């Protein structure tokens, strides 16, 4: 059945837009990261590097 | 702004990049924004397949 | 062989438009791969310019990837911890050594390829 | 059957974490007031409780 939408309809009435993002559990090679940092390098001075 | 019915949804398939989460909970365009399982933030911090 | 007779490769497991399989088929301007469920059946004839009679269907795509006397071209294919890899030579006495070319993360099972010739 | 009202209460507070045998009895309402709440002060402002 059709919905019935106009802007003069109430707002519980009123078109929402839902995404719903699901991500599966580790069971295969990881392809999907976000960004981890970055720094400016130094040098003559004993550090901890990454 | 096309978007599909809920009966008709359409599903959307990522993998083979990086994913840019910083976006997303930092927006104001969104009124709901809610995670089950894991905190928002420190899904910039995991991978998944 | 002096010559592009020879062009590329199908690999994968039992072709039976199951499980997944491999292409690994480049045409000099893009090395494409692709795992998607093609469904072979009894042709593997190199495309030619006419057309590409490689694949009757294309199912369900999941990977894609692009890149760029006489010669031995040869190469070494593997399989192990869920990655596929290849390495190669251009130039049978002697010594020499093969470098990597690609790491691809797919993972699948593979036992059975072809040659397109 | 006929027992707790408002008295027998949870927090779901974070990014802060408790030292051992520590009393968090900090009843305020949960609020940045900077950037990192929907990048206003006021809003993401729910008290843990
Ligand atoms: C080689 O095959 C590819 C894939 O069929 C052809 O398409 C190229 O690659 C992708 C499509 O997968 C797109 O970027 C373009 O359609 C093409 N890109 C470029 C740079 O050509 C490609 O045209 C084929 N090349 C030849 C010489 O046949
Ligand atoms: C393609 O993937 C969808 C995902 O649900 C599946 O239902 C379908 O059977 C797959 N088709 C093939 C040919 O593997
Ligand atoms: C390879 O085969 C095994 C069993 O033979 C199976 O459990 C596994 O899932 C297969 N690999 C992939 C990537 O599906």
């Amino acid at each position: 059945q059709s919905y019935g939408f106009q802007p003069t309809y109430g707002v519980g009435y009123q078109p929402y837009r839902v995404v719903v993002l699901s991500f599966e559990l580790l069971h295969a090679p990881a392809t999907v990261c976000g960004p981890k940092k970055s720094t400016n390098l130094v040098k003559n001075k004993c550090v901890n590097f990454n | 702004t096309r978007f599909a019915s809920v009966y008709a949804w359409n599903r959307k398939r990522i993998s083979n990049c990086v994913a840019d989460y910083s976006v997303l909970y930092n927006s104001a365009s969104f009124s709901t924004f809610k995670c089950y399982g894991v905190s928002p933030t420190k899904l910039n911090d995991l991978c998944f397949t | 062989e002096k010559s592009n007779i020879i062009r590329g490769w199908i690999f994968g497991t039992t072709l039976d438009s199951k499980t997944q399989s491999l292409l690994i088929v480049n045409n000099a301007t893009n090395v494409v791969i692709k795992v998607c469920e093609f469904q072979f059946c009894n042709d593997p004839f190199l495309g030619v310019e006419s057309e590409f009679r490689v694949y009757s269907s294309a199912n369900n795509c999941t990977f894609e990837y692009v890149s760029q006397f006489k010669n031995l071209r040869e190469f070494v294919f593997k399989n192990i911890d869920g990655y596929f890899k290849i390495y190669s030579k251009h130039t049978p006495q002697g010594f020499s050594a093969l470098e990597p070319l690609v790491d691809l993360p797919i993972g699948i099972n593979i036992t059975r390829f072809q040659t397109l010739l | 059957k006929v027992g707790g009202n408002y008295n027998y209460l949870y927090r779901l507070f974070r990014k802060s974490n408790l030292k051992p045998f520590e009393r968090d009895i900090s009843t305020e309402i949960y609020q940045a007031g900077s950037t990192p709440c929907n990048g206003v002060e006021g809003f993401n402002c729910y008290f843990p409780l």
